[PDB]
RNA sequence: AGCCAGGAUGUUGGCUUAGAAGCAGCCAUCAUUUAAAGAAAGCGUAAUAGCUCACUGGUCGAGUCGGCCUGCGCGGAAGAU
């Protein structure tokens, strides 16, 4: 909702900067100030949107009248973009079996898991114009903890054998440690993700990366910033790993007898230099 | 415009024509080149 | 040959393969895959031992081509080429160190003489005379 | 002089109105008139004008050197024209026209959209080039001159409205 | 004085070579062709590509140019019922 923000123009900036192959689905409709409608190109359905609330409607309407031809020209971008994913699509593109909404995505979904086309989509966040649109291709076009390649812990040092464990409820467990912020309430925090299986309330959760023995406190989840205490933490929550002795970057969060994670890639470097200097001589103690 | 009693022709292409009657000289891509009055 | 567009003679030793970086501007100029003047010399380049400045000259055409003239290495590096030391001139009518005569000065003009149409034997025989003086440099024969 | 030995050709296409002092040219597409001062003798002798300077104004030769450099621009100007384009370059800056009105995207919070005279046939292929088509040459600078004006060339970025044969200089930042 | 107009080209011009590569600066300060070119004036610049001065080589086809002396003129020149 800008001067200057061309859509059609960054997404097409891509192929020569980064030089990669975008092919964008929600559309633009509007001169950037009386902008109402967004164009997604799969369902051909504009989108109508709050008149200033902060967030009432979602009146979908066909493509409107304005611009009945841009619609025409760039779907047929569209639905050439799955037969040249899968080899199956190559001969219903020119046969002319029918490109539906639901048929071209099952081709594009597996077209994330090599990632060489990113889904696009102009709206507004402010505005309230395309948040409510952008949660339907989430579930669609971002992947899963379940579709992706799950859990794949190693060995030690032994032998080279990465082993695929099961995204469910039936694994041994495991997460990972990052985000390790800090509290004047218990000392140390994180914000750990699970990967899959179930903790229950207190254990003896291991780093076993660097030999050290630690035990599970009362984990607790935020709104981002609010203190609830989570105390069983399904497979693929988010909350704080509480109550660590010692903890690094990135090292495993794992009962014993069990596959184990050794992984600390690309260590950074901090490269500007000062040097701080207390104000009292009390001060340099603290 | 800065002012000073000496019009000295200072910059290499430094043009000078008389407007109004008081002196200022004109260059090309220097503004730091241009005095008016003497 | 040609006009307003390009013409520039800058190359040195061709023992490094990367553009120099002072002489890459002369590559800079009309927009050349610097891989094909890398691939275009050392067909000739494994004829030498390495270690005196060689000259080229660039030269353009229309569309996106380009040329460039092959010749030998000039006499004033031959000059101290033989001398041992590279950079001579310090105080030229103040050093009188270096002898040689006009045969080597003549067999160094045959390659040009089988090269080029100007610098001719013996116009240039006073000039490789005068770059002795301005190094500090004598002659006898 | 090398204006007394400059006389103009009038062609075919383009007629004089010699009224003595006044003359108002009938031209191709409009009429440039000029009613210059009395430092000068036109005569439009057989086609190629000849010119003179009065004696008393004997600095007419400058003042008929106007003249002679004026007349020959009025004939070339009534029928070819001046294509006088210019390059917007600003941030979300745009240019589109409408009958004889130009619009002016400037950065400001409020609209300017100001109507141009007589003597102009504006065109914009763009939202960064805007044709102007004229006459003489002085309305068909004096109507550009004044949209530069109002965003002078920034010599930090080069942002500004700007002719298209015009090239600035623009500095670096050297501080922070 | 302008439009075409080559900026004929030996060379990297050293030193000290990290670039001090005609263009940072000290000593030389020759010129292969001299109907047009200096081992050189600034900008582009770490260096150069870009743009010129150099001779205007070809067009206009007549006057033109830089200083010395005087007659006068302008600026310099802003004050308080």
């Amino acid at each position: 909702d800008r001067m200057g923000a061309n859509f059609l123009k960054v997404v097409n900036q891509i192929k020569t900067r980064l030089g990669a192959n975008p092919v964008p689905l929600q559309l633009a409709i509007g001169a950037e100030e009386h902008f109402t409608g967004v164009v997604d190109l799969v369902k051909m359905k504009a989108i109508n949107w709050n008149d200033a609330d902060q967030g009432v409607t979602f009146e979908y309407e066909d493509i409107p009248a304005d611009m009945v031809e841009l619609a025409n020209e760039w779907h047929q971008n569209l639905i050439e973009s799955a037969a040249e994913a899968s080899e199956e699509l190559m001969e219903k593109y020119l046969g002319g079996e029918e490109l539906t909404e639901a048929e071209i995505k099952g081709a594009l979904r597996q077209r994330v898991l090599n990632n060489e086309i990113i889904l696009v989509t102009c709206g507004s966040a402010f505005k309230n114009k395309g948040v409510q649109a952008m949660l339907d291709a989430v579930i669609d076009y971002l992947p899963s903890p379940v579709d992706v390649p799950a859990i794949n812990g190693i060995l030690d040092d032994g032998k080279d054998t990465p082993a695929e464990r099961h995204a469910s409820d039936d694994e041994p467990f495991s997460a990972l440690a990052f985000k390790i912020a800090t509290d004047p309430f218990v000392g140390n925090l994180t914000f750990f993700r699970v990967y899959s299986g179930v903790v229950n309330s207190g254990d003896t959760v291991l780093n076993s990366v660097k030999a050290a023995r630690e035990r599970f406190g009362r984990i607790v989840q935020m709104h981002a910033n609010k203190r609830e205490e989570i105390k069983e933490v399904r497979a693929g929550d988010i909350a704080a790993a509480i109550g660590l002795k010692d903890v690094t970057t990135g090292d495993t969060l794992c009962d014993p007898d069990a596959p184990i994670i050794l992984e600390r890639m690309e260590f950074p470097e901090p490269v500007i230099s000062i040097a701080v200097e207390p104000k009292t001589k009390a001060d340099q103690e603290k | 415009m800065k002012v000073r009693a000496s019009v000295k022709k200072l910059c290499r292409n430094c043009k000078i024509v008389k407007r109004d009657g008081v002196i200022r000289v004109i260059c090309s891509a220097e503004p730091k080149h241009k005095q008016r009055q003497g | 040959a040609k006009k307003v567009q390009a013409y520039v003679k800058l190359q040195v030793a061709a023992g490094m393969a990367n553009p120099s970086p002072p002489v890459g501007p002369a590559l800079g100029q009309q927009g050349v895959n610097i891989m094909e003047f890398c691939k275009a010399f050392n067909a000739k380049t494994d004829s030498i031992e390495k270690g005196l400045p060689i000259p080229v000259v660039i030269t353009v055409y229309a569309d996106r081509s380009f040329t460039f003239v092959t010749k030998t290495p000039p006499a004033a590096v031959l000059l101290k080429k033989a001398a041992g030391i590279k950079s001579g001139s310090g105080k030229p009518n103040k050093d009188k160190v270096g002898k040689i005569s006009r045969a080597q000065l003549q067999e160094i003009a045959q390659t040009k003489a089988a090269d080029m149409t100007g610098a001719d034997i013996e116009a240039m025989t006073r000039s490789i005379e005068g770059t002795a003086r301005s190094m500090g440099l004598v002659v006898e024969d | 002089s090398r204006v007394a030995k400059a006389p103009v050709v009038v062609p075919a296409g383009v007629d004089v109105k010699i009224n003595g002092q006044v003359i108002t040219i009938k031209g191709k597409n409009g009429e440039l008139t000029r009613t210059l001062n009395d430092a000068v003798e036109v005569k439009h002798a057989d086609n190629t004008l000849t010119f003179g300077p009065r004696d008393g104004y004997a600095d007419g030769w400058a003042q008929a050197g106007t003249a002679r450099a004026l007349l020959n621009s009025m004939v070339i100007g009534v029928t070819e024209g001046f294509t006088k384009k210019l390059q917007l370059v600003g941030v979300g800056y745009r240019a589109a026209v409408k009958g004889n009105v130009i619009n002016l995207s400037l950065g400001f919070s409020h609209p300017v959209d100001h109507q141009l005279p007589a003597g102009i046939t504006a065109e914009c292929p763009t939202q960064t080039e805007i044709v102007l088509k004229g006459a003489d040459k002085q309305v068909i600078g004096q109507v550009a001159a004044d949209l530069r004006a109002y965003r002078r060339p920034e010599p930090y970025k080069g942002k500004g409205v700007r002719y298209a044969d015009e090239v600035v200089r623009t500095k670096e930042a050297k501080k922070k």
